[PDB]
RNA sequence: GCUUGAGUCUCGUAGAGGGGGGUAGAAUUCCAGGUGUAGCGGUGAAAUGCGUAGAGAUCUGGAGGAAUACCGGUGGCGAAGGCGGCCCCCUGGACGAAGACUGACGCUCAGGUGCGAAAGCGUGGGGAGCAAACAGGAUUAGAUACCCUGGUAGUCCACGCCGUAAACGAUGUCGACUUGGAGGUUGUGCCCUUGAGGCGUGGCUUCCGGAGCUAACGCGUUAAGUCGACCGCCUGGGGAGUACGGCCGCAAGGUUAAAACUCAAAUGAAUUGACGGGGGCCCGCACAAGCGGUGGAGCAUGUGGUUUAAUUCGAUGCAACG
């Protein structure tokens, strides 16, 4: 409610050691079976070699670029009815949010297996594909697209 | 294809809607805009940032001449008395004089009772 | 209400005339009139202006 | 006889006091024409409605009616009701000051006469805007409403009628007394009048408040305080400001004004709290942010049903149902 502290410092990736990738595995994690999450994403994250052939590291961030929004809505119980006054999105959630769309939509892909069903999505991310990239504009069509209230 | 060069611009700023017409010097229609005609309708218009996109549409119909300068006629209150003039200042047009031509009587006619909820 | 300035710029000067008429004596009309509602509320709002 | 009450005269002052006649500017609507083009208008949304027979917008010219932004105020004038643009004509009252004059000529006032918001009525005018009725559209369970699009009487004028209002300060008129403070408006005397100005002395008027008064709220030199003169009025609530009769009215209806029967109260202010689709400030996984569910599915369990000879009794809004 009124509580005001700090964020929960997360433990970096099991290898590259990166908070950005840390909360990534967590957002992807399920049933506290964190192990699988690693062995499911950490693989597809490197399986990019077969998909490219180099130091697959920045590919992740570059892939998220096509999935990084900067405007969202927010209904407000004002003016009798309910406003929508859209507002941008700070970095703290930008990177986070995206990760959800990248995973929460990579599951309904319906491919070989979550391990790979995820990999492909990354390539589709930077190359614009799947609901992941969709959600962006499908969301932007509200904010910045309806500044009439913003 | 007349090239009026310069002509005042009336800004009928109302509540339920706003419309700006870039008429000529004498007062002839050269190009008018409209929030209702600016995609969004219903009531989503009104808002200033919604009228600006309307009047700006004139620079697409009244641009056939070559208005190098123009005044502004703001009439009636509502979200479109400022927005309009602004969008016009960016559209590339000039300016010669801003004025409010809102009909302010001297207790003449008796306004409608109306509203009572 | 009459604006006019040299050196093209969209400064303002406009809200200067916005202190004598403008959206005020406008909305004043807008809806119905007043009659007894004013002479009263006009003489009660006056009480407010005391402290 | 007298002059301080009351009044007259003089000279000034302020005023939306009244009656008549003019006149000005802003805006609305409408008519005509130019430009220009697919929307306008409206609402919470919408829809009715208006638009390609060209609206809306815009500009030019014209017609007409109503009301007078700013000044405008806690302001002013009036017996009350009420009275706002500027100009003229006829007219009433209030106040101050040197004074001069009359000489108690005064106060109140049943009955009586007259004036009375708005709505309404009659005859004849007028009619822009607004708007009972009425008609559409919407809302809703319904919506003979609130909202929206229209709109007739009416609102305006003359002349006559009706006399009511929370016609309220809910506080009759006239007079004399009784601590104070701040302010408004208008007259007058005075002060290096050297000033915006400063000191008094009258009229009217706001707000606070002392004594006192008051059931309390509150009133408090403009009293609801202390007194005096005259008048109107009240005597529990309902029935009822009704019936009947009279009087008045064109008619609405007004005025005067009961009983039967019925209840044990009706009522006034103030206190405590509860509540408010009142306000201010707060906290709770209350919401918002997410993670996973229930609602569908098969099975478990309980319950209401239904059934049964019995389906033992209980638990039933959050606080009832593994």
């Amino acid at each position: 409610r009124r509580r005001v502290i700090g964020q929960r410092k997360i433990l970096p990736d099991p290898k590259f050691g990166s908070e950005l990738l840390a909360k990534f595995v967590n957002i992807l994690m399920v049933d506290g079976k964190k192990s699988t999450a690693e062995s499911i994403v950490y693989s597809a994250l490197e399986t990019l070699a077969q998909r490219s052939g180099k130091s697959e590291l920045e590919a992740f961030e570059v892939a998220l670029e096509n999935v990084r929004p900067t405007v969202e809505v927010k209904s407000r119980r004002v003016g009798g009815s309910t406003y929508q006054v859209p507002v941008e999105v700070r970095p703290v959630r930008r990177n986070a949010l995206a990760m959800r769309w990248i995973v929460e939509a990579a599951r309904k892909r319906g491919d070989k297996s979550m391990a790979l069903r995820l990999a492909n999505e990354l390539s589709d991310a930077a190359e614009n594909k799947g609901t992941a990239v969709k959600k962006r504009e499908d969301v932007h069509r509200m904010a910045e697209a309806n500044k009439a209230f913003a | 294809r007349k090239q009026v060069s310069d002509g005042v611009a009336h800004i009928h700023a109302s509540f339920n809607n706003t419309i700006v017409t870039i008429t000529d010097r004498q007062g002839n229609a050269l190009g008018w805009a409209t929030a209702g005609g600016s995609g969004f309708r219903g009531s989503r218009k009104s808002t200033p940032f919604a009228a600006q996109v309307a009047a700006e549409r004139c620079a697409d119909a009244v641009k056939e001449y070559g208005i190098k300068n123009l005044e502004v006629m703001v009439k009636g209150p509502g979200p479109g008395r400022e927005s309009t003039i602004r969008a016009l200042n960016a559209a590339g047009f000039r300016i010669t004089n801003i004025t409010d031509v809102t009909p302010i009587p001297h207790n003449g006619c008796r306004p409608p009772k109306k509203r009572r909820v | 209400i009459k604006v006019r300035e040299n050196e093209p710029f969209d400064v303002a000067l406009r809200r200067f005339k916005r202190s004598c008429e403008k959206a005020g004596v406008l909305a004043e009309v807008r809806r119905r009139e007043f009659y007894e509602k004013p002479t009263t509320e006009r003489k009660r709002a006056k009480a407010s202006a005391v402290k």
